[PDB]
């Protein structure tokens, strides 16, 4: 999963 | 009272970057706007602070703008329309360039910025109340709490840990090198 910032 | 230039215009640019997130799928958003992935896009210079316009969730994008509204708009309004866009486009640079280097480009969100905020507007309240600025003790313990789950990674999402850590230290530095 992309990373969330 | 209200959010002024900064504020507002980075709020509209998460909600059409997310609107067409959401028309166009998440991963064609990314191909333009993430972090370069490939040294063919490293010229294209938009990329290095774009991947902060990016969410992917509704609540993803809720958390960071409510904070951003708050912060972003304390900043704004005490020191001014300049002083934001620079704390934004250090922090959005500089949390961009420690996550990739981490984990790679694939992320993007508002809170490298948003945690930069937080360490500024508290640090510079402490060691400069003349500033006009400061964290409200309410929030200090809720800007806390925020800090605390990006740690220990208690949201229950996969989490951008450079971005958190390199936006927090900037706001730090920033705040100390303007209270001087």
């Amino acid at each position: 999963r992309v990373r969330h910032a | 009272e209200r959010a002024g230039p900064v504020t507002w215009v980075m709020m509209i640019a998460c909600v059409v970057v997310f609107i067409a997130m959401q028309i166009l799928g998440d991963q064609e958003v990314m191909l333009w706007l993430a972090w370069p992935f490939d040294p063919t896009l490293k010229f294209e210079f938009w990329r290095y602070f774009t991947h902060a316009l990016m969410h992917f969730s509704l609540m993803h994008i809720l958390f960071n703008l409510l904070w951003w509204w708050y912060l972003g708009g304390a900043v704004e309004k005490r020191l001014g329309s300049g002083k934001l866009i620079v704390i934004t486009l250090i922090s959005a640079l500089l949390s961009g360039y420690v996550q990739q280097k981490f984990s790679g480009p694939w992320f993007g969100g508002l809170s490298g910025v948003v945690y930069a905020l937080m360490g500024y507007v508290w640090l510079r309240g402490e060691r400069d109340p003349q500033s006009g600025i400061y964290l409200q003790r309410g929030l200090i313990i809720f800007a806390l709490i925020w800090i605390v789950a990006g740690w220990f990674d208690l949201f229950g999402m996969s989490m951008a840990n450079g971005a958190h850590i390199a936006g927090l230290a900037v706001g730090l530095a920033m705040a100390f090198v303007d209270s001087l």
